[PDB]
């Protein structure tokens, strides 16, 4: 299969030829991935234009608009995680007090996805009985439902 | 050409001050003549016409922010005295001289982040008195978040405000000296901003954008009015300096085109002070001299501020060197008064011939009032007591973490005076 | 004969020198001086950061060079 690739040709349109005589789809060219091992696909790549729901990093890389202030610095230059206090947030996400966005589903779930743990401390007890931990878990001052086994378990997760 | 001694215009009172470089500091119009004079704290080296002016004080030093160190070099003593170390990615520096009237002075430098690690803007006490590592230096982060690349920085001593620029943010953000309230006074129409200077006397801030559109702006210190002084043949205009002593003239360096020029405060009279400076990166003017760094070889070059004479090499620091700032009392005239009358709730920015209230970013004035904003009032934050051991004394912290001095035999006192 | 690796990932070392039980090398990328146990034990320890212009590290000490070694030359050769 790999013997005659030098003689093998590529499709005239919608195909990119690499220095390894490798034919790859034109879409895969300049995708940020070495589809062909010689990196001919990514050798010369002007950054693409970001779409309507894509934020453009200072690295000229497009990331999903949901990832601005993602609290995980998805873009390499970390330009996504800036001005989070002035960014408001998307309608389907809850904004931490630090200003970062988090899924509204992950609010009051016992998991402090927000670094400041505001996603869990802003809600009452998970049950009116008077406690936040349903499964006999450990509730720290941040109301995080650290598992009962995980209670005082090595590093201070909360 | 003709015997028309009085052809409409004749020989009469000539404002020689209009001519460039007529006098180093202050020229006064005289009938068919001029009156060249220095200013307060400046004495004449020579005759009154074109009198050179000498600073009546301690020898000037050149703060040199290398990548990992910020060392001060005494021009007269021709020696390097270390001030800061163990830090990284230091880009721009500026100082406020004596904020609290003590011997030391606060120096505001910038740290640029790499990768995930964000940068920050930090301040610490530089002693005006000669002192190397004998006095421990405590850097204090202003805790400004989202600092990507603080390329330039300037200090508003009159307004007690720090003006800095970020290339990545493309925002010239201003904040209080401790960073209590931070505002985006321009944050628009900027592509790769660069070193910024502020003139409290004229109430004007000046910055450059070495980006695709090489421009030098002269917006108000509160940002209400914005205009472009020059936009032609600017290449990469990184580095800026204001000659407050002499007509508040503006000087800039073109890294890309390798030329250093100057313009008036309104940008009318454009002249070339010197050419072929081997890619200057920063400037600063003291007395009658201008210093610049050829970042390529990390060398300091001096020449007459009016373009006369020849460039002279003085020092060769590591290639890392990024800026040259002339550390002296008279460099930043502190006589200018403060027009702010503690009317604004959080921030009182300056403007030409006046003061205007502003609000921290993300907040607005309360309805019906232009003095009170909606944000809360943050408590003032001050630096810890600094090491003050004057003549080589080594400072040690007591059980109370209070800086005390191991005063040498040469002197005496609490601070080895 | 006996080839051993004292340390790995020294960040592009450029020069060496050994004194007592320690070996110093220069990471010429950012001009940092690193020290580690000469037998490969322990961990590398940063000591100094000078200009990238730094090109060598030389340990300046009396015992670094054994001046005791006698001279076998007996002023026989002309030059
Ligand atoms: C640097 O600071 C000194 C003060 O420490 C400045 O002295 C100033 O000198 C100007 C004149 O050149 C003063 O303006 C006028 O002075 C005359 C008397 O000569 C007076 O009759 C006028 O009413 C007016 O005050 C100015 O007031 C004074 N500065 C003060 C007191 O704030 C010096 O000029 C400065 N050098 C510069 C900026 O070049
Ligand atoms: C730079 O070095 C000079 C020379 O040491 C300092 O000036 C001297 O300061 C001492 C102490 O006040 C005086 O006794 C000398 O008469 C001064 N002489 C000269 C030639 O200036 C100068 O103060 C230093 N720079 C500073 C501290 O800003």
């Amino acid at each position: 299969d790999e013997q005659g690739c030098e003689e093998r040709t590529c499709h005239p349109v919608g195909d990119f030829r690499c220095k390894n005589h490798h034919c790859i789809p034109l879409r895969w060219q300049c995708d940020g991935q070495n589809d062909c091992g010689d990196n001919s696909d990514e050798e010369n790549c002007a950054p693409r234009e970001c779409t309507e729901s894509e934020f453009r990093c200072v690295n000229q890389q497009c990331i999903p608009s949901r990832w601005i202030c993602d609290h995980y610095n998805d873009c390499g230059d970390n330009s996504d995680e800036r001005d989070c206090e002035m960014r408001t947030c998307h309608p389907e996400y809850f904004q931490c007090t630090s200003g970062h966005c988090v899924h509204s589903e992950l609010k009051c779930d016992g998991s402090a996805d927000c670094l400041d743990a505001s996603d869990e401390a802003d809600c009452p007890t998970r049950f009116p009985d008077g406690a936040y931990c349903q499964a006999t878990m450990f509730e720290c001052k941040n109301h995080v439902c650290i598992p009962p086994y995980w209670k005082c378990d090595g590093d201070d997760d909360c | 050409f003709e015997t028309n001694v009085f052809d409409r215009t004749s020989c009469l009172d000539i404002n020689e001050c209009e001519q460039f470089g007529t006098c180093p500091q202050h020229c006064r119009n005289t009938k068919g003549s001029y009156e060249c004079v220095c200013a307060d704290g400046f004495t004449s080296m020579s005759d009154r016409p074109g009198k050179r002016c000498a600073a009546e004080g301690s020898s000037p030093l050149l703060l040199l922010p290398d990548n990992v160190r910020i060392r001060k070099y005494n021009l007269s003593s021709e020696r390097f005295s270390e001030y800061l170390q163990d830090e990284e990615y230091i880009q721009a520096v500026d100082y406020d001289w004596d904020p609290k009237d003590i011997g030391l002075s606060v120096v505001y430098y910038t740290v640029r982040g790499e990768g995930s690690r964000f940068g920050a803007i930090k301040r610490a006490y530089i002693p005006n008195f000669e002192s190397g590592r004998n006095n421990l230096v405590q850097e204090v982060d202003l805790k400004l978040k989202y600092v990507m690349q603080p390329d330039g920085i300037a200090v508003d001593w009159v307004g007690r405000h720090i003006y800095w620029s970020d290339v990545k943010n493309k925002r010239i953000e201003v904040a209080k000296l401790d960073g209590r309230y931070r505002k985006w006074l321009i944050s628009t129409d900027l592509d790769q901003p660069a070193a910024i200077a502020v003139n409290p006397k004229l109430g004007l801030m000046f910055w450059t954008d070495w980006g695709k559109e090489p421009k030098i702006e002269s917006a108000w210190m509160n940002g209400e009015d914005r205009n472009i002084l020059v936009f032609e043949d600017l290449g990469w205009p990184t580095g800026l300096s204001i000659d407050y002593l002499n007509n508040d003239r503006i000087y800039w360096s073109d890294f890309k085109e390798d030329v250093i020029e100057t313009i008036k405060y309104d940008g009318t009279d454009r002249r070339v002070i010197a050419k072929e400076a081997m890619n200057p990166y920063s400037l600063d003017i003291f007395e009658d001299q201008l210093y610049w760094i050829s970042k390529e070889k990390g060398e300091v070059w001096k020449q007459n501020k009016f373009g006369q004479g020849k460039k002279e090499k003085t020092l060769v620091v590591n290639p890392w060197l990024t800026q040259v700032r002339i550390f002296h009392q008279l460099r930043y005239n502190k006589s200018v008064p403060n027009l702010c009358k503690q009317i604004c709730s959080h921030l009182c920015l300056l403007r030409p011939g006046g003061y205007s209230c502003a609000c921290p970013q993300g907040s607005s004035f309360i309805e019906g009032s232009t003095t009170e904003c909606d944000a809360a009032i943050e408590l003032p934050i001050n630096l810890p007591p600094p090491c003050r051991c004057m003549h080589g004394g080594n400072c040690y912290f007591d059980e109370t973490d209070l800086p005390k001095c191991k005063c040498p035999s040469g002197y005496t006192g609490k601070y080895c005076e």
